[PDB]
RNA sequence: GCAGUCAAGCGUUCAUAGCGACAUUGCUUUUUGAUUCUUCGAUGUCGGCUCUUCCUAUCAUACCGAAGCAGAAUUCGGUAAGCGUUGGAUUGUUCACCCACUAAUAGGGAACGUGAGCUGGGUUUAGACCGUCGUGAGACAGGUUAGUUUUACCCUACUGAUGAAUGUUACCGCAAUAGUAAUUGAACUUAGUACGAGAGGAACAGUUCAUUCGGAUAAUUGGUUUUUGCGGCUGUCUGAUCAGGCAUUGCCGCGAAGCUACCAUCCGCUGGAUUAUGGCUGAACGCCUCUAAGUCAGAAUCCAUGCUAGAACGCGGUGAUUUC
RNA sequence: CUCUUAAGGUAGCCAAAUGCCUCGUCAUCUAAUUAGUGACGCGCAUGAAUGGAUUAACGAGAUUCCCACUGUCCCUAUCUA
RNA sequence: GUGAACAGCCUCUAGUUGAUAGAAUAAUGUAGAUAAGGGAAGUCGGCAAAAUAGAUCCGUAACUUCGGGAUAAGGAUUGGC
């Protein structure tokens, strides 16, 4: 996760590794989303910290509106391409990975989230929750 | 605790076996085992895979 | 000069020496303390594992969002028949440990047990115990003396069991024998229970009960010589490393000028005694029972013996322990199973489970079909058949 | 580089909460120097990588004593090295610096640890360009580019593995000695409570997860594929068919088994004794005093429980012991 | 206007393979750039066949970045001879 | 024969079947392969590896010594009958 969050996530494999470029599904006007942090994690001697659904991640948008660029904000992941197993013993996966802006209370910088939310990553985020389609 | 079916070959998914996916839309897709979804991902149709 | 960065060692010390361990049947090392005001009966067992599969039940875990929730879980089956007693060990307390004091035998040894006597059975007299039966001629006396002793002497009693192997798939004739420590009320009452059992039948549902966690003693999987790498968890260097790159880079400093005995090297990697502790009780099976594979939601008429049987195994015939997630050694291989050395109140540990339904598929395979039942009903009438 | 003694001053007031001038006593050997004892019948150097162990002048974590400690936050100090101390942009760099995460991103040793372990970017042979110097050959503690990294099968060490001799052989055990292990964060709740004018704003008990480490394990999912198991495909060859050969496993799709992944799942024990500190009774000293005698509580400590080996010159209980 | 020593750096060009200070200043690229590029120039110690500036094509030359690709890495596993 | 082909692969004539051999398949190797998710975060540096690739048709930038750049880039197609 990170924080800012209600509640706790159960472990979810790790997919998306610091420098992975993730989509991103709100209205912000970005469409990328870098990875260069996960507030989660901890620490191991050249381990990348990786992130998975849900985590909030320090970010920087490499495409779209220039307002937006050359800077690190928050950001929370919806969806994730690597396959994780839930407590139901069931192997899902999305079909990109995609995350959402937001600061660091959790608050999204948008309103509107295309594309499906992994349940995991709303009853985290309460506003991810709000403004979602779809979840799972 | 139901079991689902595959939706390529028809079969019966019971409780952890087989793989989920989440399509781009939101359709919720289901493969027993990495040959279906292999199929699928080759985008054969079953009505061509004989023991469908 | 201090390393650059910190990280952390790697392997354990306190599983040295990684060599082969001595017996193939892992040592219980420590039994429960002793409440000498319950019923006397065993404290650990001996069975044969047999392999995994799934579970699924319901949670029990207020707080948890799984709680009232289906989870599923992996579990494994080990074959485990009805014990023999055909002995009694007396321990004394010395300024030098526990001891060995006298051992009372059993007056008809089956070939089972006999066999482990022996190095090559089939050409040998099969002479055992036999001058020990004449011990019994006798109005009872020299049993009964040692036995007396015992009694007055010891001051904790272990009765020998023996598994019988035969009524499981395995290969092996002969079978395996273990002590096993008595924990019910006085040292009197103590073997008086084991002269009562001799040569008679213990079964596991008078040792272990559902959601008990037990503790699993066992002899890991072996894999012979083994490099650095996968031996110790230990990184792999570049690629550019002449003289290959599964080794560690640095063996020691000068000084001490001695390899020390904590920087990893290759050798033996499995093949090593565990006990392995908590592992709670889902099923225990019912051999005569014909639904061991049924459940109070799945009714159907099946056994726990998976289609197509158990890999590598076999089908099982007999009671067997059902525990949650999994334990050392692998299939075919002896293991003790023994009771907590303390009172768990984890809640983990206090969750009554029951469990929805069991996979019975078959392993060997990717299998879609729980009972030979349900593959006909699905797949229709074959060119075989009728 | 680190620590003291004195106490003028800082500190609204107040030397010493936290600092501390003039002076003064010391410590350290990861600075730099001084020396030139050792090694010139020689065998490189810097940095990194990898990995282990040690120091404590402690960054984090445990328990405390202080405060200019209301709360939160911090700061000083004690017992304390049990346990962690990271991901990256530019640089050959150590160093430096910035981004970022974090409980914290402590400082050092082990031939300025570690080249028959690697790498070879830097330095520092021979090629070459520039700038400065020089009449020049050439030079530079200047910039630049390209420049072969040898041997272990010996001894010891270390890791694993057999093994003679204690009548013979077999089974079941003991436990000396040695090793030893877990780690840390968050949420919920306590509670918008204690405290506070307000701004703000805790903790124990309880619950749920997670990080780091570890030991296993393969039901599941994923990976691997000479199952050359099944099918597909090209070229050629066996007159055609059928069925096959060859193409250093011809190529593709699936692919059981085995192996295997924080890519998978399971499991990781609880009693005592103490430290600092706070006290108890209590003299010395008819008072006072945690201390002198005696004594209570008491920490990631220690010793056990537990866990791994089992002394091949440590031991116990038991079985059977030869006519060809 | 003057001094050394004959003249006194023009056209150009640059922190350039020539710049000590130096990781220069400014701009740009980046989350961050002792790197790269564009600029600036009293330039330790740039400069005109001791050739200066320009330049299309060419290069197993030195250098920076982008897309693609990837077991280089996270973090390792499995197979063949 | 395939094919642009004295290429690669397969064959005929002719010529060899000769390079100590047997049993196993630990580690570590030398040579050959493959990897979920990420995609250079590895490193002095993408070193090594990966990816592209024939042919037909369409399409094709700055600049240029007008010759080039240029297979620039970017696309569709391809068996059998
Ligand atoms: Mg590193
Ligand atoms: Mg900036
Ligand atoms: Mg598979
Ligand atoms: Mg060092
Ligand atoms: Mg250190
Ligand atoms: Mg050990
Ligand atoms: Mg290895
Ligand atoms: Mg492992
Ligand atoms: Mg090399
Ligand atoms: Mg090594
Ligand atoms: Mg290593
Ligand atoms: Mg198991
Ligand atoms: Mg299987
Ligand atoms: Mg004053
Ligand atoms: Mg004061
Ligand atoms: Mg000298
Ligand atoms: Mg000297
Ligand atoms: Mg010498
Ligand atoms: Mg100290
Ligand atoms: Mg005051
Ligand atoms: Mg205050
Ligand atoms: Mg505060
Ligand atoms: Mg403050
Ligand atoms: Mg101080
Ligand atoms: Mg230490
Ligand atoms: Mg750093
Ligand atoms: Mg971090
Ligand atoms: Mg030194
Ligand atoms: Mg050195
Ligand atoms: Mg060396
Ligand atoms: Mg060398
Ligand atoms: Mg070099
Ligand atoms: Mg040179
Ligand atoms: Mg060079
Ligand atoms: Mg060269
Ligand atoms: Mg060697
Ligand atoms: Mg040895
Ligand atoms: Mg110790
Ligand atoms: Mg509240
Ligand atoms: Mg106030
Ligand atoms: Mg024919
Ligand atoms: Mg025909
Ligand atoms: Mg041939
Ligand atoms: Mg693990
Ligand atoms: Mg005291
Ligand atoms: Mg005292
Ligand atoms: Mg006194
Ligand atoms: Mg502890
Ligand atoms: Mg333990
Ligand atoms: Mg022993
Ligand atoms: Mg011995
Ligand atoms: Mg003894
Ligand atoms: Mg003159
Ligand atoms: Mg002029
Ligand atoms: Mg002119
Ligand atoms: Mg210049
Ligand atoms: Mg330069
Ligand atoms: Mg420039
Ligand atoms: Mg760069
Ligand atoms: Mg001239
Ligand atoms: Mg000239
Ligand atoms: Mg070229
Ligand atoms: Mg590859
Ligand atoms: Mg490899
Ligand atoms: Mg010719
Ligand atoms: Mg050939
Ligand atoms: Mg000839
Ligand atoms: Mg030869
Ligand atoms: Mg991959
Ligand atoms: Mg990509
Ligand atoms: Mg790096
Ligand atoms: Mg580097
Ligand atoms: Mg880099
Ligand atoms: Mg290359
Ligand atoms: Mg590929
Ligand atoms: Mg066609």
């Amino acid at each position: 996760s990170g924080n800012g969050a209600q509640g706790t996530k159960f472990r979810i494999s790790l997919g998306l590794p610091v420098g992975a470029i993730m989509n991103c599904a709100d209205n912000s006007g970005a469409r990328n989303l870098y990875i260069i942090a996960v507030k989660g994690s901890g620490s191991r001697l050249n381990r990348l910290p990786a992130a998975s659904l849900g985590d909030m991640v320090m970010a920087t948008v490499k495409k779209g509106k220039p307002e937006l660029r050359k800077k690190v904000m928050p950001a929370i992941v919806v969806r994730q391409a690597k396959s994780w197993r839930r407590r139901d013993g069931v192997f899902l996966y999305f079909e990109d990975n995609a995350g959402v802006i937001a600061n660091p209370k959790g608050e999204m910088k948008g309103s509107a989230i295309t594309g499906p939310v992994g349940k995991e990553c709303a009853d985290l985020w309460p506003r991810v929750a709000s403004n979602s389609g779809v979840v799972v | 605790m139901k079991v689902e079916i595959d939706s390529f070959s028809g079969a019966k998914i019971y409780p952890g076996r087989g793989t989920l996916f989440v399509r781009g839309d939101s359709k919720i897709f289901r493969f027993q085992n990495s040959k279906s979804a292999s199929l699928f991902k080759q985008r054969k149709n079953p009505r061509r895979i004989a023991w469908t | 000069s201090h390393r650059k960065y910190e990280a952390p060692r790697h392997g354990h010390l306190g599983f040295l020496p990684r060599k082969r361990a001595a017996s193939i049947r892992a040592r219980v090392k420590a039994f429960p303390k002793d409440d000498r005001s319950k019923p006397v009966a065993l404290t650990s067992f001996l069975g044969y594992k047999a392999g995994m599969t799934t579970i699924v039940r319901d949670l029990d875990r207020p707080g948890s969002k799984f709680h009232k929730r289906e989870v599923v879980e992996a579990v494994t089956v080990v074959d485990t028949p009805p014990v023999v007693v055909v002995g009694v060990v007396g321990y004394v307390e010395t300024p030098r440990g526990l001891r060995s004091l006298t051992t009372v035998w059993a007056e008809h040894l089956s070939d089972e047990v006999k066999r482990r006597f022996y190095k090559n059975w089939y050409k040998s007299k099969k002479k055992a115990f036999t001058k020990y039966s004449a011990k019994y001629a006798q109005d009872g006396a020299g049993i009964e003396r040692e036995l007396a002793r015992i009694k007055k002497y010891a001051s904790v009693v272990r009765v020998l069991v023996h598994t019988q192997i035969r009524k499981t798939p395995l290969a092996q004739k002969k079978a395996h024998l273990a002590e096993i420590q008595l924990n019910g009320g006085s040292i009197s009452e103590k073997v008086d229970w084991a002269r009562e059992h001799f040569e008679k039948t213990v079964a596991v549902d008078s040792v272990f009960e559902q959601n008990e966690m037990i503790d699993a003693i066992a002899v890991t999987k072996g894999h012979g010589f083994e490099g650095v790498t996968h031996r110790w968890g230990t990184k792999k260097l570049p690629r550019k490393t002449h003289r290959g790159l599964r080794k560690v880079a640095c063996i020691g400093a000068c000084h001490p000028a001695h390899v020390m005995w904590s920087v990893a090297r290759a050798g033996q990697r499995g093949y090593h005694s565990r006990t392995s502790i908590n592992h709670k009780i889902y099923r225990v099976g019912k051999g005569d029972d014909e639904a061991n594979g049924a459940t109070s939601f799945d009714r159907t008429k099946k056994t726990i013996t998976p289609m197509g049987g158990f890999v590598h195994y076999g089908e099982i015939k007999n009671d067997f322990i059902m525990v949650k997630g999994c334990i050392p050694g692998n299939r075919k291989r002896i293991v003790t199973l023994r009771k907590s050395l303390y009172t768990n109140t984890s809640r983990k540990a206090l969750e009554e489970v029951s469990l929805k339904w069991i996979d019975t598929a078959s392993k060997f395979g990717k299998g879609r079909f729980q009972t030979p039942a349900e593959k006909h009903a699905f797949m229709g009438t074959l060119k075989k058949d009728l």
